[PDB]
RNA sequence: UGAACGGCGGCCGUAACUAUAACGGUCCUAAGGUAGCGAAAUUCCUUGUCGGGUAAGUUCCGACCUGCACGAAAAGCGUAACG
RNA sequence: UCCCUGGGGUGAUGAGCUCCGGGGAGCCGCAGUGAACAGGCUCUGGCGACUGUUUACCAAAAACACAGCUCUCUGCGAACUC
RNA sequence: AAGGAGGUAAAAAUGGUAAAAAA
RNA sequence: CGCGGUGAAUACGUUCCCGGGCCUUGUACACACCGCCCGUCACGCCAUGGGAGCGGGCUCUACCCGAAGUCGCCGGGAGCCUACGGGCAGGCGCCGAGGGUAGGGCCCGUGACUGGGGCGAAGUCGUAACAAGGUAGCUGUACCGGAAGGUGCGGCUGGAUCACCUC
RNA sequence: AUGUGGACCCGCCCCUUGGGGUGUGUCCAAAGGGCUUUGCCCGCUUCCGGAUGGGCCCGCGUCCCAUCAGCUAGUUGGUGGGGUAAUGGCCCACCAAGGCGACGACGGGUAGCCGGUCUGAGAGGAUGGCCGGCCACAGGGGCACUGAGACACGGGCCCCACUCCUACGGGAGGCAGCAGUUAGGAAUCUUCCGCAAUGGGCGCAAGCCUGACGGAGCGACGCCGCUUGGAGGAAGAAGCCCUUCGGGGUGUAAACUCCUGAACCCGGGACGAAACCCCCGAGGAGGGGACUGACGGUACCGGGGUAAUAGCGCCGGCCAACUCCGUGCCAGCAGCCGCGGUAAUACGGAGGGCGCGAGCGUUACCCGGAUUCACUGGGCGUAAAGGGCGUGUAGGCGGCCUGGGGCGUCCCAUGUGAAAGACCACGGCUCAACCGUGGGGGAGCGUGGGAUACGCUCAGGCUAGACGGUGGGAGAGGGUGGUGGAAUUCCCGGAGUAGCGGUGAAAUGCGCAGAUACCGGGAGGAACGCCGAUGGCGAAGGCAGCCACCUGGUCCACCCGUGACGCUGAGGCGCGAAAGCGUGGGGAGCAAACCGGAUUAGAUACCCGGGUAGUCCACGCCCUAAACGAUGCGCGCUAGGUCUCUGGGUCUCCUGGGGGCCGAAGCUAACG
């Protein structure tokens, strides 16, 4: 539990202020502090002080990995918000074709109005919930 | 009834003073004939005398006022501005020579009843004697 | 409560509550953290604002802000529990100060360099 | 006429992450299980999921409830005293 | 064991005889209700409320009983029952 | 018939409509 | 759009339909009824009560063992001084810190689960309250309902005016 | 042994808690050392008196929670013992039931207390570190010993931990003394010098220990003083901010000018300390000479002389100070309100200016503004608040008059309140911060006398309060038994037939199995029409046909009685709408829950047909509210107009008690 980890962090607190070296840095897409290092007995032994002098039950586990994410074709669908409740309606029909490109290039969406329709007041917001959508895959 | 019939009595006082009422009627009783014997001897009340009703002995008084004004209404101004009872039966004041009131900051007057009789602020003060604060006027 | 009453009972003292329970008398703490986030204040803004969680010395989990631009804190700092909310982040009590044992203010500073950090512009010419 | 024998549904959708469904639709019948209790002397999957208890706990107490197939006098619930 | 002593009884308001009792010191062992009769205790569930009754010859039980409750039949030649 | 006040009988088929905001 | 030939009916009345104006009035409304506004159920955050119990701090009593020491007594088939009377060493006995066992009492930490409360640019459902809010409001209550709420018995105005009996 | 004396014992005189003497009988002493020796110095023995500190005791004041209400069998008391310097159960024994508590006991959270300290006009709030007094602790606890004094920080014994030394047989140690390490926290220092000065312990002295004390070091932590410069110096250069291209600003500020002269160089150089000491006298008073500095050659005096650090909050109103770009509800500031959502005086930058300056902001803690726990100094008709209403205990307080008391209170004498600080005054260091000295104010209780006005105490008295007597009087004021009619549903009877019912409309419904409607008699319950009201009674909740019984509340007249019997009343007491509950009786009407009907999207609701609990009785329990005059009770006072109910009077009027409205003054923030 992170109960044990912020009393692992003074731990670290005499541990990164006694031997210069490692650096005991968080990744941040994943939780758990990164201890990074220069030798593999090195981690091993400073692990070794910790359940010893510093007692702390952490299964040492393996570093996780920055996981993103995309597609590969062209798509095409009805994004038909056909929902009245109460009077106010608060309804929206998108009509968007979707294009994918390169692993490497950044992102794109273009002020796409087939002539005029969509208000113009969505153009900077009927794209923030394409790049929302976008946070959770 | 009555509790303080001396209150009750700077309380009729109050009434004439406001309602202005060249006199009013107040019972029988040394305390307040002492009170009374101060206000008139101070240039305050009308003056006073040992009376009767019904067969009841009481105590009248007559009471001062002054000149009408004109302007803003015809109400003449008041000389016996406003009194009120210090040592209350909860409140029993014991004030002495280094005490004293000095009321109003230079007039006024501290009644006050002391080990020899009553006597006013500049007098219980001179005398050099002081006892409970009765009531202060102005 | 004619003075008879009032004598018997009392009038009971007003009593404080410390609304900045840092406690000790110690305004200060050794801010350790753990996450970050954002949040918003009312009805019209958004920022911010951390949320660290500092452990103090003696307890308390806090929500402490930070002098706002120029961050890096990732997560220790020793974020100095300082003392005072606002209209956002239902908390925003015992701050963060830039100095202490890290941040040292905004990177480039001119004024508030008495919690911001830096120490004194000497532009070298 | 139900402290008379009895019976006391189903499917479709819907909460601006998600999951849920107070909520609308909808065929059926006489009417669709109210309160309280619930892995029960009732639970198939089951040794359910959780918490405690233990070195370890399909047993046990407590709790969650998709009750295969609790529930109103073939009574429901709870209860100190006896067993 | 020994010293001190209280009241019920009987006789007389006591000697004797009896009943029940209180205190203080002192003696011995492994332990003194010295042997025989003589209860293990507590926590928490389940069902039944309760003492009970029942399958003599495998059952004692959560089954039946029970005080209590509703429901109904009975106008005296009762109704019910043979 | 004046007002003002005190106790008795009257009169709405239905209505859902949001909101950060602009001075 | 403008101009002209011919040439009416009928308005008693304000009973009811439409609206405006003014006054009154009600008001929790204030780019103000195209206003506000409550309660569940929903997502998240924060303490909080409860909860099979676990954890622990203090303290409570009855009892078992019991150091040092004070006190009390003995010094006996014996030890040493004895200035024999005693003394000292020692012996047993009282209180006694401490630990032990069982049962309390109080407090805090706490825990599957569970009630509720607060909060958070806009959720879903209904519209109760404020104009008789479209059923006068409001409450004590007892039964009911998705939820605000409903309703009987009662009470209370902070409720009700063509015009009915007075001041 | 010697015995002025002290100690006990039994008497005795005086006393009056164990104060002093005294008659009888027994016990106790002594240490000697020095030398200038026949004398003294230092010490010793026995007691008395002071000087000085403490022991015990009471008086008194002394945080909070009432959601801490009862506590106690060493417990309250005695006699008789034991012990201490000693009073006392502090402990033994024996014994009689008492000992404290709403004046907050018991419990538990919290805490050293003070002379003082900061703030507020003050009342007071909070506070108690350096210093000065009293307490308590010695790693925790028990514990004695020694002794004039202890339960003894660097003495002893034991248990407990806790750490260390060893050869692991055994043993040691306490920095809450002083410097210094470490854990701890945002943070609290030198492992220093001298006993020269004072002070403490000892020694006849010389002298000795003294981390007491007296000095430097470190940290802007506090307060004080102080240099970075003076003086000339431009319609004002340029450098940079701003612009309407004219300039405005920055700023005499700069530079150039002359002047002085921190820092620093040489020289001399302190006070802080004269006693102790030897010497004449006697070892006395007095007299003389001589020794004695850690700081440091620092202070300071003289001369030589360099212009020689400048920052920190801010510029949206409180709060003094705005112009320019960017940033665009993003980055963000914020103690309050809030400010930015693409021309921000609040963000952020740059010029300027506000403040302060060896310092400024930030947070935290405390007092104030906060009169926002109100004693000065508040409030309860509608903002927060009358207890649903009467009862009564204690308590609180109290009518006219005489005199005694002299408790509260007032007066002056007077003890103490140390010192320090607070105030003024004088002074010391060249000022201040800071310290030297004089004096008064000073709460407060002790003791003396004095006043008696006011509360209270004491005795006597009065009638104006309270109460009683008699006599009339009003009422839906309660407990009970009794009885009249109307009217609703229903039973038998009779007569009649095409519908009624019900509503916004309708329908569920009842109807040819003879209903709604009317006539005859019987059942049965519950509520009282008109009167009757804007009224009456009642402490509130309530009370409604009328008879009778018992029965409280109150009203006026008469002045007949008593003589302050008084107002309120924390708890306790009783009471109580409707609902609701229990054990029984009863049910006509009524009606939630429940069913049907209509209605609407929905109708778990209003509107319609049914129907139950209940609404009734006795008895018991619950005891709640818009119990609403939303206004506690009791007294007296301050205009009157009017509507009315009741009491008395020869009465187109008065007067007592009540019930509505109006409106003096007066009150309110206003409606009122």
């Amino acid at each position: 539990t992170k109960a044990d980890q912020e009393k692992l962090s003074q731990a670290l607190a005499r541990l990164a202020e006694e031997d210069p070296t490692f650096r005991v840095s968080t990744h941040p897409e994943t939780g758990q502090t990164i201890i990074s290092g220069m030798g593999e007995l090195h981690l091993e032994i400073i692990v070794d002080r910790l359940k010893r002098e510093f007692k702390v039950d952490a299964n040492v586990g393996k570093p996780q990995v920055a996981y993103r994410e995309t597609i590969t074709k062209p798509v095409d669908v009805e994004g038909k918000f056909i929902r009245q409740t109460g009077g106010r309606g608060q309804y929206g029909h998108v009509k968007i074709k979707v294009e994918p490109l390169p692993r490497g290039s950044g992102f794109e969406f273009v002020n796409a109005i087939v002539g005029g329709v969509i208000p113009k007041e969505y153009i900077p917001a009927v794209q923030k919930g394409i790049e929302e959508a976008m946070q959770s895959g | 009834m009555l509790t303080d019939p001396i209150a009750d009595m700077l309380t009729r006082i109050r009434n004439a003073t406001r309602v202005y009422k060249e006199s009013t009627d107040v019972p029988a009783s040394r305390f307040k004939e002492e009170i009374l014997r101060i206000l008139a001897r101070e240039g305050f009340i009308k003056g006073y005398e040992r009376v009767d009703v019904d067969g009841k002995p009481y105590l009248r008084v007559y009471l001062k006022y002054g000149p009408r004004r004109q302007g803003p209404d015809p109400r003449p101004e008041q000389v016996i501005h406003h009194i009120r009872r210090i040592s209350k039966p909860g409140r029993r004041v014991y004030v002495g020579v280094k005490e004293i009131p000095r009321v109003r900051r230079g007039l006024g007057i501290a009644i006050l009843s002391t080990s020899k009789g009553v006597l006013t602020d500049r007098e219980a003060r001179k005398l050099g004697v002081g006892g409970e604060l009765i009531c202060e006027v102005w | 409560p004619t003075i008879n009453q009032l004598v018997r009972k009392g009038r009971e003292k007003v009593r404080k509550k410390s609304k900045v329970p840092a406690l000790k008398g110690a305004p200060f703490r050794r801010g350790v953290c753990t996450v970050v986030r954002t949040v918003t204040p009312k009805k019209p803004n958004s920022a911010l604002r951390k949320v660290a969680k500092v452990r103090l010395t003696s307890g308390y989990e806090v929500t402490a802000y930070i002098p706002g631009e120029g961050h890096n804190l990732q997560e220790h700092s020793v974020v100095l529990i300082r003392g005072g909310r606002v209209k956002d982040l239902p908390g925003v009590r015992y701050h963060i100060v830039r100095g202490v044992y890290d941040a040292a203010g905004v990177k480039d500073r001119k004024k508030s360099r008495s919690k911001y950090g830096t120490k004194k512009p000497k532009e070298a010419a």
